[PDB]
DNA sequence: CTTGACAAAAGTGTTAAATTGTGCTATACTGGGAGCCGTCACGGATGC
DNA sequence: GCATCCGTGAGTCGAGGAAGCACAATTTAACACTTTTGTCAAG
């Protein structure tokens, strides 16, 4: 649902870096998929602190209790030597299509 | 009343000297500096009207209550600036001129 | 000197009018012959009536020289540097008691006025005039809050007693003259200045009050 | 005719 | 996705540079990289060599050489700064005194040149434009037939443009030519014997043909002296004037001899010689040698004239709609047109300044000034026609705006003065000019685009080229010949078969002087590159374009050029193969200079090392607004350590898939009514594509505001507004600016400026209020900027611009200019224009959900239904074989390229599609699924309808239905299927510029106008509709009077009625009856300023005062 | 409702500085420069 | 009766924004001084 990067102010700039722009970032994110093993949980979050030179997946997640990652394998950035990329994604659960304009969480 | 005819004919010297608050005698405009109009000039307030609505060249007079009256220093009358888009004015050609479309309109009626 | 905004009549026009002038002025006891004599008053007389009516807004004769030595220093300096001077080049180059500001201030005097018929477009369907929004009339909006501001001020004078609202139209211009002074209010009551002054802040204190207990007139004042 | 300095400079011309 | 490419003609060269049209023609002119020594006698040196020396008449100003300097400034920094690309021009100059012999040299600073970016366009005040070719009439002798009287032909002589006056020859009934110059016609023996031309020579050259010769022997002008003549020509042309005899040779002189006011052009006299036989020495009708005339060009064109009037075999007439008699100014022609004009103006004051004062002490930096040179090049490059704004929604747009010839301009022809003469297609337009391709509407056939192989000669000609053809054997020389040449050979068709070299056809499809002919393999003498020779580059982006009418593949690639770049953008399914030169020549793309390895990747550069070891960083230009609004970005397409190899892409540019220009997307299309959805074009979408982010795209919008310097007091931009609260100001820095990053909406305030309020007391009712309340009127007030109504996004980037700034010049009294650039992401929605590149366009009618689309068997929702109806009436079949070849292709994980006219046909489609079918059916197979109850309905109800043959297997019924691109679909609604097989496919779809976004307007009151005080227009002024006479007629049609009265006064200038209009409705009261409109005030006055008394009168015929006794004295 | 003291706000009267407008340049100068061009049809006079 | 010059017309929206120099006549910013209030104490 929601996702902020250290030292960016919009989803229309580019990390230092870092190979994707925060739109392609955000993009990788929409394809993550997230078990919540607690039915009562409504929301989490994820927090992901990579250094470079790698190739940041899904995986890189700090584990969460009762939260479980159904595509570890799942490419979220290239991070160039140098680089650095903190960022902490909050998941939410709900029904449908939500557009961003909509909930603006 | 209502208007339900609409007339139109030739405007004789007199008529025209009669529809003219004044004589435009001098071709400047505004001046360039304080950008207020020139006296006897193509926007003269003294012949067509105060720019802003109850208020004199001079500065003398600003409120509705000398309505209808012209301020004898500078010669503005204080009244509605909309005036200044119904007030017309004339120029006293030093020889007469034609009206060309009266001239050059096939066939020619002065002709 | 045809192409400096007057046309070639005009200047013809303009220089006979100057050998008029030389013709009155000359003399024929010097030796020397008309011509000498008359191409300095015709070329005063052309370059008179450029400086006069040249430009839409009349500019000075003073002024129009100024205008042509700046522009004669900022070409030179133009062609010297091989770039646009910067207005501190050009100041100090024209002489003492120039600055930039005061070049800035002359290239914004010597800006001629824009046609207002000027076509934008391929086509021959617009004009400068229809984009330049009107700002003097009121707009509708304007008036009919004016008319709203009147109408809940009548309503809250009603309020205040007869004499005292009297008072505050005559001292705020409600009768569509000059605001009153103290003074010309209470000669037409018959009443001293400090009463009236007393009074009206009477007044001005219970119409405040009213307004606290109602706040229906706070939204007009902006 | 058609152009005022044309007649203007045949009638200095004289 | 492998790629399958079809056809079998095979190019022996590659398509030439696209943007050499406008390059190789500015390079030709500047000269800048040739040594001055080296330098030839074209562009702005042969300008230069033309108005030099300038001669007093014993004081000459030569020119020796010219350079060009570094540009002050990069091309980001001019486009930041808004200044002009430029480079400064010098030129050298020596001034002699004839009499003293004393020589004075140096440098002196003519201005400054614009210049042309790498990609062809020029950056003017900060915004890219691109100079448009112009189309013209070719400078020579022409023989037209005259269309008044039959049987007879008139000669004209066309100089370049604005270089000279057209000559006529004409033969009069009694049988003397007549020369007509200038609309004035005259005997042309006067100016034949000017030439000193005797009896015996004209009687010797032209006397072998009928009585013209004779009716040119007037005794009269023959025994007159060639002086006493040219004394009577003179008379003749300019009456009034005194007869002289040196005014009279300078002004012939000038009129017919002078090179640097008569200029026939190198392609005027290159047809001369061509046409008449002749060797000119120079570019003038006449040679002035030895104070005298002699002839250049008159007597061989009426020896041309009298023999074609005789009618001779040998010569015949020209066409003037000829594309070999039309030729091409390039950027390079006009600009050297406009530089000469100005180079003549400085010269002209130079003249008129060296005569006077201190000749003695005389530089040539003092007798030159550059400021008419400097003029006429910024109004050429600012304020012409053909100077126009860059249009660069995408690199293909970019790519066909500067390969655009307009036969518009200054010195062409007008929109309304043109004939179904210049807007036909000319058959010399094969492989030169583009057919299809033309903006439809007013401008149909004025404006074209460049072939894909066309190329612009030295001379201004279009050239093609074809392959020679000798013995019957085809062989790989190319000649790039122009129509004039084309004409006389028998050329073949590019789609003629060959067995190797050998044609092998007995039959050859020809062209014979543009004629279709059939010969055989011995009479064929060229033959055609390829088919793409004959379209532009939008046009050779249409697969199946064989398979389009023309009317729809023009729509289909004007359209193309206004598909938006997308934030997923991906190739489509079905190419052409010119996608990738696209990208290449557009410049839009990264590519590697040579062989290295890519050291460091990131957002921002790319830092390369190449095999000698150099380090190369490539800046990426990251969401930078273009012309159009759209977000040009160049992504990285390479890692870190990578090897690259020479050409290899390096970052896609905006568009781009892989190097493969990206326009659209490439969705699940099935063909289909929908509920009404699709009515009259209408598209439906899923939610599915908007789910994913497809048709996506983001646009940067500009908000400038300038802080100036008043009379009342300089403007000055704070964050502290007067009257606004903290909410307001909330997103606001302490520079009065919005902070980056932050969302804005309608209303929002971008930049706070405070404005000090003119000197003026306040209303009485304003002035009471303040008094109850005790505040104080400050003496500023809130003239900040906001954003508009239907506006907003992201705030992404603040530029502020102050006065003293380097490089930064700000007009006069500006103190400071501050530019606030948000970025908003754009999904698709209903309203916008979606299109493809067959011509099929509409705006987005419905946007189901993903459960409500029709779905395949194998339960694949389709995302986009487009309406069949739109294919009969337009004949655009291509579309369907698009479908079907993306239905194969997306069956089968490909994609393909299909070049147009030689690619993929039926059988092979057909064989695709049984792959296709083999694989989907396979699986079902393999997952244990039979054959669907519903698909067996299906199948009875087709072959009851004939689409299958009867008695087969419901697998092989399917796969017929799937042969011929039809799938039996499912209705997402009722479960239930439909009826009849569906046509479902992969269609590339583009998402088009227009967009109901930014056309939607609303408005009750705003802004006036000031003569008239009607409301203004355009949604960018906050304007009305223009409710114009035709609606007013309709209104009147339908009897609605006080409607009608509303508009006309209510709605639009009764100020007094408007006023109490909108105060009785917001009072909830009717609004009252209106009055007299302020426009019918402003006829009445300016008919009195036109001296005509104009009174309204009353049924007892006294006056009626309209302006309520405010115009009566 | 009154009766005196204060403290600015605005107007009157010089004062020169700034601005503005008119007069004057004395070898001899003695008739303009840009156009310039791809439309057809229909009144309607203008003459032969 | 007929060739010829002249004048008028040729769709609707929208989106396009090149002298100075001296000298006298006129205006006005800057102060200095009465004049007129706006307000405050005294009930
Ligand atoms: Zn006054």
């Amino acid at each position: 649902t929601s996702v902020y990067i250290e030292d960016v102010l919009h989803e229309f700039s580019t990390i230092p870096g870092v190979k994707e722009d925060v739109v392609e970032i955000i993009l990788n994110l929409k394809e993550l998929v997230v078990r919540f093993l607690n039915p009562s949980l409504q929301t989490v979050t994820l927090l992901l602190k990579a250094e470079g030179p790698k190739e940041v997946k899904a995986r890189d997640f700090l584990p969460v209790a009762d939260v479980e990652i159904m595509n570890p394998d799942l490419h979220i950035a290239t991070l160039e030597e140098g680089g650095r990329l903190n960022m902490e994604v909050r998941v939410d659960r709900g029904v449908g299509y939500v557009p961003a304009e909509k909930h603006g969480i | 009343k209502e208007v339900r005819k609409v007339r139109i004919a030739l405007a004789s010297p007199e008529k025209i000297r009669s529809w003219s608050y004044g004589e435009v005698e001098k071709p400047e405009t505004i001046n360039y500096r304080t950008l207020k109009p020139e006296r006897d000039g193509l926007f003269d307030e003294r012949i067509f009207g105060p720019i802003k609505d109850y208020e004199c060249a001079c500065g003398k007079y600003k409120r509705q209550r000398f309505e209808g009256k012209v301020c004898e220093r500078c010669g503005v009358e204080v009244t509605k600036s909309i005036v200044r888009r119904y007030r017309m004015g004339h120029i006293e050609l030093a020889t007469p001129a034609a009206h060309i479309w009266f001239v050059k309109d096939v066939p020619s009626k002065i002709g | 000197y045809t192409g400096r905004g007057l046309s070639f009549l005009d200047l013809i026009q303009e220089g006979n009018q100057g050998l008029i002038r030389a013709v009155e002025k000359f003399e024929y006891k010097r030796r020397f012959k008309f011509s000498t004599y008359a191409t300095w008053w015709i070329r005063q007389a052309i370059n008179r009536a450029i400086a006069d009516q040249a430009r839409t807004i009349r500019i000075p004769v003073h002024m129009v020289e100024t205008i042509n030595k700046l522009s004669r220093t900022a070409r030179q300096l133009q062609q010297e540097l091989g770039r646009e001077p910067t207005y501190e080049e050009i100041a100090e180059a024209m002489g003492p008691g120039w600055d930039a500001k005061r070049v800035e201030e002359t290239l914004k005097i010597a800006q001629e006025p824009v046609s207002l018929e000027t076509p934008i477009g391929d086509e021959k369907d617009s004009f400068y005039g229809d984009f330049i929004p009107d700002e003097h009339l009121p707009s509708p909006v304007d008036a009919a809050t004016q008319s709203l501001l009147s109408e809940e001020l009548e309503k809250a004078l009603s309020k205040l007693s007869e004499r005292e609202a009297m008072v505050l139209k005559l001292r705020k211009g409600l009768i569509d003259g000059r605001e009153h002074t103290l003074e010309e209010v209470g000669a037409f009551f018959g009443v001293t200045r400090e009463r009236i002054r007393q009074i009206e802040n009477k007044a001005l204190r219970k119409l405040k009050y009213h307004e606290s207990r109602t706040r229906k007139l706070r939204d007009f004042l902006d | 005719t058609s152009d005022p300095v044309r007649q203007y400079l045949h009638e200095i011309g004289q | 996705m492998e790629i399958k490419r079809f056809g079998r003609i095979r190019e022996v060269i590659p398509l030439p540079p696209l943007t050499e049209i406008q390059v190789e023609s500015y390079r030709r002119a500047l000269q800048a990289d040739v040594p001055p020594e080296k330098r030839e006698n074209v562009g702005i040196q042969a300008a230069f060599r033309e108005t030099f020396p300038i001669e007093e008449e014993g004081l000459v100003l030569d020119f020796l050489e010219y350079r060009l300097g570094e540009p002050p400034f990069p091309q980001d920094e001019c486009r930041e700064k808004d200044l002009t690309y430029q480079a400064p021009l010098y030129a050298r100059l020596q001034l002699i005194h004839k009499d003293t012999g004393l020589i004075k040299e140096d440098e002196v600073f003519l201005g400054h040149i614009p210049l042309m970016t790498e990609d062809g366009s020029f950056i003017i005040n900060g915004a890219d434009r691109v100079i448009v070719s112009q189309i013209h009439r070719s400078p020579g002798v022409y023989f037209t037939p005259d269309p008044a009287r039959p049987g007879r032909y008139i000669a004209s002589i066309i100089p370049l443009p604005k270089r000279g006056p057209w000559i006529d020859l004409e033969v009069e009934p009694n049988g003397v030519v007549s020369m007509k110059v200038n609309k004035r016609k005259f005997p042309l023996v006067l100016l034949l014997r000017v030439l000193g031309y005797d009896q015996e020579t004209l009687a010797r050259e032209l006397g072998a043909y009928g009585e013209l010769v004779q009716g040119l022997m007037d005794e009269s002008v023959f025994a007159m002296r060639p002086e006493e003549a040219l004394i009577r020509l003179f008379t003749l042309l300019r009456p009034g004037d005194p007869p002289k005899r040196d005014k009279a040779v300078a002004y012939v002189y000038g009129l017919i001899a002078d090179p640097r006011r008569y200029d026939l052009g190198e392609a005027g006299r290159y047809k001369a010689e061509e046409k008449l036989g002749i060797r000119l020495s120079g570019r003038t009708l006449a040679r002035f040698e030895d104070g005298e005339f002699k002839d250049e060009v008159f007597l061989p064109t009426l020896r041309y004239l009298f023999a074609l009037t005789a009618g001779v075999p040998g010569h015949e007439v020209d066409d003037i709609d000829h594309l070999g008699n039309r030729r091409i100014r390039t950027v390079g022609e006009l600009m050297t047109d406009q530089f000469r004009v100005g180079l003549a103006r400085l010269a002209r004051g130079v003249r008129e300044r060296m005569l006077m004062g201190s000749e003695d002490s005389l530089t040539p930096a003092k007798l030159v000034n550059s400021r008419p040179l400097e003029a006429a090049i910024r109004e050429f490059f600012s304020r012409s026609q053909l100077s126009q704004f860059k249009d660069e929604t995408n690199p293909l747009s970019s790519l066909r705006h500067k390969r655009r010839i307009s036969a518009l301009g200054p010195g062409g022809l007008t929109r309304e003065r043109a004939g179904f003469d210049v807007r036909d297609v000319h058959r010399t337009h094969y492989g030169r000019i583009c057919p299809v391709e033309t903006p439809e509407g007013a401008n149909i056939g004025l404006i074209t685009s460049l072939a894909a192989y066309a190329r612009v000669d030295e001379l201004g000609f279009i050239r093609t080229p074809y392959r020679r053809v000798v013995g019957g054997v085809v062989t790989d020389e190319v000649v790039y010949m122009t129509a004039t040449e084309e004409d006389r050979y028998t050329i073949a068709q590019a789609n003629t078969p060959l067995e190797g070299n050998r044609i092998a056809a007995e039959r050859v499809v020809a062209r014979r002087k543009g004629e279709p002919v059939i010969v055989s393999p011995e009479e064929v003498e060229f033959m055609d590159v390829s088919p793409k020779q004959v379209f532009s580059v939008n046009t050779n982006l249409i697969p199946f374009l064989e398979h389009d009418d023309a009317n729809r593949a023009l729509m289909g690639s004007n359209m193309q050029t206004q598909a938006v770049p997308l934030i997923r953008a991906q190739a489509p399914v079905v190419m052409t193969g010119l996608e990738e030169r696209v990208v290449r020549d557009s410049l839009a793309a990264l590519y590697a200079e040579e062989d290295g390895e890519v050291a460091k990747v990131d957002g921002n550069r790319i830092v390369v090392r190449y095999e000698d070891g150099r380090l190369v960083e490539y800046p990426l230009r990251r969401f930078y607004r273009s012309n159009q609004g759209t977000a040009l970005d160049q992504r990285p397409r390479v890692v870190v350590g990578q090897r690259v190899r020479k050409g290899d892409l390096l970052a896609d540019g905006p568009a781009s898939e892989n190097g493969f220009l990206a326009l659209g997307q490439n969705v699940l299309v099935a063909i289909m009514p929908f509920d009404g959805y699709n009515f009259e074009d209408a598209i439906v979408i899923s939610e599915e594509l908007l789910k994913r982010d497809f048709y996506t795209s983001i646009h940067i919008e500009r908000y400038e505001i300038e802080a100036r310097d008043t009379k009342l007091g300089p403007e000055r931009i704070t964050r502290d507004i007067p009257h606004l609260s903290e909410a307001a100001l909330r997103d606001l820095d302490e520079e009065g600016v919005v902070r980056i990053g932050a969302e804005v909406k309608p209303g929002d305030i971008l930049v706070g400026r405070t404005s000090f309020k003119g000197e003026s007391e306040p209303t009485p009712e304003e002035r009471l209020l303040r008094s109850i309340f005790g505040e104080k009127a400050r003496d500023v007030k809130d003239t900040s900027l906001r954003v508009p109504p239907g506006e907003g996004g992201i705030v992404v980037r603040t530029v502020r611009l102050r006065r003293g700034d380097p490089g930064v010049e700000l007009k006069p009294g500006v103190r400071e200019v501050v530019r606030v650039y948000v970025a908003q992401k754009r999904k698709l929605q209903v309203g916008d224009k979606l299109a493809n590149r067959h011509g099929n366009k509409g705006v987005v009618a419905k946007i189901l959900p993903v459960e409500d689309m029709p779905h395949l068997p194998d339960g694949t929702p389709v995302d986009v239904i487009l309406n069949p109806l739109g294919v009969p009436s337009r004949m655009n079949l291509g579309q369907i074989l698009e479908t079907h070849l993306g239905l194969a292709g997306y069956f089968l994980g490909q994609r393909y390229i299909s070049p147009i006219f030689d690619g993929a046909k039926e059988p092979e489609i057909k064989e695709l599609l049984a792959q296709a079918f083999e694989v989907y059916f396979g699986k079902r197979k393999g997952e244990g699924f039979g054959v669907d109850k519903r698909e067996v309905e299906v199948l009875r109800r087709a072959e009851k309808l004939g689409l299958v043959t009867p008695g087969k297997t419901p697998e092989e019924q399917l796969k017929e239905l799937f042969l011929q691109g039809k799938v039996v679909l499912y209705d997402g609604r009722t479960g239930e299927p439909i009826e009849g097989p569906i046509v479902v496919g992969q269609m590339f779809i583009m998402k088009l510029y227009h967009m109901v976004e930014d056309k939607m307007h609303a408005r009750s009151t705003g802004p006036y106008s000031l003569i008239t005080q009607q409301p203004l227009g355009g949604k960018a002024q906050f304007g009305g509709q223009r409710f114009g006479e035709m609606e007013v007629w309709a209104l009147e049609a339908y009897g609605a009077a006080h409607t009608l009265q509303e508009m006309l006064t209510l709605k639009s200038d009764d100020i007094e009625g408007r006023n109490a209009a909108y105060e009785a409705i917001i009072k909830g009261e009717d609004v009252p009856e209106p009055s007299v409109p302020e426009s019918f005030r402003v006829l009445v006055k300016e008919l009195q300023a036109l001296a005509l008394d104009v009174q309204t009168l009353d049924e007892k015929d006294n006056p009626v005062d309209i302006f309520e006794g405010l115009a009566s004295k």
